[PDB]
C-alpha cells in the first residue's frame, strides 16, 4: 500500500531492529 | 490540582489526568510524567499484537540480501500482488539445503537483519529520493504485513489511537512507573492488575474477532490437484 | 516556623532512611502559606532545602514533597497581607528505606 | 440534593445518579465523572457481544477484495440477498491455494484491513436519494452482519439501549473506576462484583434465546446429492 | 416510620415496605426506591423463566422477512394450529444448504431479528390498524409461545403476578440494591442470599411441575411409519 | 390466542430485542 | 387468587406492538 | 471516531525509513 | 533538583534519574552509582541474547583452525558467502573421528578457544584498506553470527540499544544493587520483580517473531538425492 | 430477494 | 554472494 522511502527522522524506541540514538546519525548521513 | 475534560484524547490532557488520579503532583514529580508514560508504552508495544499498530509495505528482495526494515517487531501474512501467493518461513538449514538439492512454494528466513529467500527473486520498488511517484506497482512485487513499532509521543497535541481507544490502559500503566518512583506498593499492584486486566480484554477481543464468521470443517484436503 | 533534626525516634529508628511523601494540615480561616522542607545525612547540620510549595487554603488539601534524608526539617512562612489562616496540626505520610 | 428520575434512560440523569451513589458533591470529583463513564462503556462494548449492538450493511465488492467498516468489532453470518449462501471464513494460506489448485461455495478472509473472496464475487450499493424515498436493494448484493461499535455519547439527553435495559451495569462499572481514582478497596470490590454478576446474567439470557428449542440427538444428514 | 397492610399486592405498599423493613428511610432514600426496585425486576427477568410470563401469539412469516417481537427473551414450543407440527431450530448454514439442495419437517433460525424458514410459508394475519376482529385465525396460521418481558410498574396501584406470588423475593432483591446505595454489607449478603433461594425454590417449582404425572420409558422408537 | 396489532406504548426495559428510549419515538410515527 | 400458584395468573407484556419493519410493510 | 474500535484507525510506525544498507545500494 | 530529560538516551541522564529515583544527594552514594550500573550491566548482557547485539565477521581460517574473537559469547548460525552451506557443530570425539574414518557437509568444534574444523576449509579476510573505500569481501569467506557482548561505558554522553529500547531494564536492576548496598529488602524486591518482568516481555517479544508465520504441520522432507 | 435491517 | 551486515 506503500513504500519505505521516507527520510529517518526518529530512533526505535521499542523495537529489536533498527537504529539508535547512537546510529541515526548514520542514518542521515 | 490540574483540570481535565471528559475525553482523555492527547498527550497534554493524558499528562495532567495522570497527577489528577495521582494527587502526588510537584514540580519534582511532574518532570517525569513524560518519562513514566514513556516506560509504560514500551510495557505496552512490548507484546500488544493488534491491527491499528499494523503496517503494509512492498519489498526489495535483491536475491538475498533483502534487509528487516527498522520498525519490524513480528510478521503477518506475507504474500504478492499478482495472483496471490503467501509464503512459508522455514529454518537456514532448510533453505541451505533447498540451494544445492534441486518451484510453486517459496520459503524465507531470517539471517540476522535479512529476509533470505531460495529462489532467485526480482522484486522492484522505487529508489530512495524519489519523489511520490507511486509507480504503479510492477509485477513481482511482495507485499509484508507486519506489527511496526508505534511512535513515542513528542508534542501535546501529538495523539495516538490508544488514546481515542483506551485511555485508562496507558494512565493505569504509568501510574504503575509513578507510584514505583515515588514509595507506593498498594497503589502499584492495583494500577498494575487493572491494567493487565485491561489488556486481556483487549487481546480476547482481538482473538474473537479473528475467523469469527462462521465455523470450520476440513473438508479431507487430500490434494485433489496433483496433475499439475 | 522552624524545627530541625526530626529523626521520628519515637517511631523507627534514626539513622534508618525515611523517604518524605506528603504533610497533612488541618488548618483554619482563609490563607496562602508558604512551605519550605529539607534535610540532611546528619543530625548536627541544619539541612538544605529541597523543595517548597504554597498552601493556599479552600483548594488543596495537603503538600507534596519528595525526600528521603533521614534527618527531616520542615519550615512554614506566610507572606501573604489579605491571609488570617492557622495551623492546628499536622500528619506526615512517611516510608522507611534503609541504612549505611 | 441531586435529585435523579425514575427512569433513567439519558446521560444527564445517569450522571447525577453516579453522583449520588458518591455523595461527595465536588468539582474535583464531578468533573470527571464523563471519564469515568467513558471508561466504564470502553469496558463493557470491549467485550459484550448482543443482537442489539449489532448492525447491517451492504458491501461494495469490486473484485474480489473489499473494505472492513470503521465500526467492526467482530463478524457473524455473511450471506447474498437471494438463495442465501452463506459464506464461511477461511485463512489466508487456503484461499490463495484455491486460486492455484482451482456448486460454488465461497470462502473470505482478512488481510489487515480487506476482506478478499476467492470467487471473484461482484457486489453493488443500493439506491443513495435521500428524497425520502426507498433504498431500493439493489440486485447481486452481500449482506454482512457484525457487532457495531456504539457512539460516544458527548450529550446529556442522548441514550443508548443499555441505559433502558441495564442502567445499573454502567452505574456499577464507572463507579468501580470512581472508587479507584479515589483510594477506596472494598468499594471497587463490590462495584466489579455486582458488574460481573450483570454481565453474567446478560450473556447467559442471550445463550437461553439460541438453539435451544429442540432435541441435540439425531445428527444432521447435510451429506451430499449422490445418495 | 410508614404503615403497611399484612399483604404486599401493589407497588404503592411495597415501596413502602421496603422503607420499613430498612430503618434507613428519608428523603434522600425513598426517591430512589423505585430505581432499586427496577434494578432488582430487571436482575429477576433476565434470567426467570416460567409460566406467568409467557405469551402466545400468531406470526406473519412472509417466507422469510418475517420479524421477531419486541418481547422476545425465549421461544417455547412452535407449531400451527392445523392438526398440530412442531417445527425444530437449526443453523444458518443448514437452511442455506436445504435452499439449493431439494416437506414434512420444518425448520427455522434467527437471522439477527428475523426468523428465517426454508419452505415458502404463507402464514397470514391481520394487519396493524385492524379494529377488533379476531378474524377466525386462517389456516397455515402459526402459533408461537415464547417468554416476554413483563412491564415495569409505573402507578401505586399497578400489581403484578410476583406481587401475589412472592413479594419477599422482589423485597430482598431491592433491599440488596438499597443497602448498596447506601454503605452496608452484611445487609446486602444476606438479602442476597435470601433472594437467590427463593429464585432457587421457585424455579425448582417450575421444574418439578413439568413432566410430572407418570414415568417415562422410550418404547424403542424405530419409526414405525416409513411408508408414507 | 391474541395478534400483536396493538400499538407502541412502552420500551423493552428489559430485552435485547424490541424498541429503546432512543426508538420509540420511530415505532409511534 | 393464588398464593404460590404460577397458572393462577399471566402478567402483560411490555405491549403487543410490532417493529417498524412491519408498520412500514 | 471508535470507541473500541479496532480498525476504526492505525497508527503511523516510528518513520518508513530503511537501513543504512539500503541508502548506501 | 537533579533534572533529566524525557528522552533517557545517555549516560549522564541515566546516572541523574538513579540518583533521582533514589532521592538521597549525597556522596557516599552518589560515586557509586557507576558501579551499580557496571552491575546491572554485567547480569542484563550475560544471560540475554537478542538480536541487536549480534554481530557478523569474517574468519580467517588457515588450515582447518581459527580463533575465537574476544568478544564471544553465543554463536548461532555460520555459513559462507556462497551457496550458504550452514555448518553443524559437532563434539571433539566426532570431528576426530571423522578424519580416521573419512556432497561434503561441514562441521566445526570448539578446543578451548580454536575452532576446528574438518574438511580443513580455507577463509580469507576483505581488503582492509580504510582510504574511504569498499571492504571488497573476498572469495572463499566464511560468515559467522555471534552474540557480542558491548562495551562498557565510561563515558557520559555514551549511549547504546538498550538506553532507547529499556532505560527501565537498567534503572531497575541498578536500582536493585543500590537498595543492596543500603539495607532496604522490600525496594530490592520490587526493583528485581519489576526488572524480571520487563525481561520476560523482552525475551518474549523475540519469541513472537520468530518461525511463526506458518503451520507446524506437514513436516518437512528434506530426505535425499534419491526419490 | 431478502434485504437488511435498518434502523427504526 | 552475500556479504555481511556492517555497522551503520
Amino acid at each position: 500500500i506503500v513504500y519505505n522511502n521516507q527520510a529517518p527522522d526518529a530512533v526505535n524506541n521499542v523495537g529489536q531492529f533498527g537504529a539508535t540514538e547512537g546510529s541515526i546519525g548514520a542514518y542521515k548521513q | 490540582m490540574p483540570d481535565v475534560q471528559y475525553p482523555i484524547n492527547t498527550y497534554g490532557w493524558l499528562k495532567k489526568a495522570v497527577a489528577l488520579w495521582a494527587d502526588r503532583d510537584d514540580d519534582e514529580f511532574v518532570n517525569q510524567i513524560p518519562n513514566f508514560i514513556n516506560f509504560a508504552e514500551k510495557e505496552i508495544y512490548r507484546n500488544l499484537r493488534i491491527p491499528p499498530l499494523e503496517k503494509e509495505v512492498y519489498l526489495d528482495i535483491k536475491d538475498g540480501v533483502a534487509y528487516i526494515p527498522p520498525d519490524y517487531l513480528e510478521a503477518q501474512w506475507m504474500m504478492r500482488a499478482k495472483d496471490g501467493t503467501i509464503f512459508q518461513v522455514t529454518s537456514p538449514e532448510e533453505i541451505s539445503y533447498r540451494r544445492q538439492h534441486g518451484n510453486q512454494p517459496v520459503n524465507f528466513a531470517r539471517f540476522g537483519s535479512r529476509f533470505i529467500f531460495y529462489p532467485s527473486i526480482e522484486a522492484d520498488t522505487p529508489y530512495y529520493p524519489d519523489d511520490g511517484s507511486p509507480l504503479i506497482p510492477a509485477e513481482n512485487s511482495v507485499i509484508l504485513s507486519y506489527y511496526a513499532d508505534p511512535p513515542e509521543f513528542h508534542e501535546d497535541t501529538d495523539t495516538s489511537t490508544i488514546l481515542t481507544i483506551a485511555p485508562e490502559l496507558l494512565l493505569y500503566f504509568t501510574l504503575r512507573h509513578a507510584c514505583l518512583f515515588v514509595q507506593d506498593d498498594n497503589g502499584v499492584q492495583k494500577w498494575s492488575a487493572l491494567g493487565k486486566a485491561i489488556l486481556d480484554e483487549m487481546v480476547e477481543q482481538n482473538k474473537k474477532q479473528e475467523y469469527s464468521g462462521s465455523p470450520i470443517a476440513i473438508p479431507n484436503n487430500m490434494t485433489r490437484l496433483q496433475s499439475s | 516556623l522552624e524545627r530541625t533534626g526530626i529523626d521520628f525516634d519515637n517511631v523507627t529508628n534514626e539513622w534508618n532512611q525515611k523517604h518524605i511523601n506528603r504533610f497533612r494540615p488541618q488548618t483554619t480561616g482563609s490563607g496562602t502559606y508558604i512551605f519550605e522542607a529539607g534535610g540532611s545525612q546528619f543530625s548536627n547540620e541544619y539541612g538544605h532545602p529541597h523543595t517548597s510549595k504554597t498552601y493556599t487554603i479552600g483548594v488543596d488539601r495537603h503538600v507534596s514533597v519528595r525526600l528521603n534524608h533521614p534527618y527531616l526539617f520542615y519550615n512554614v512562612i506566610d507572606n501573604d497581607v489579605n491571609s488570617n489562616a492557622a495551623i492546628n496540626g499536622l500528619t506526615i505520610e512517611f516510608a522507611v528505606g534503609g541504612r549505611r
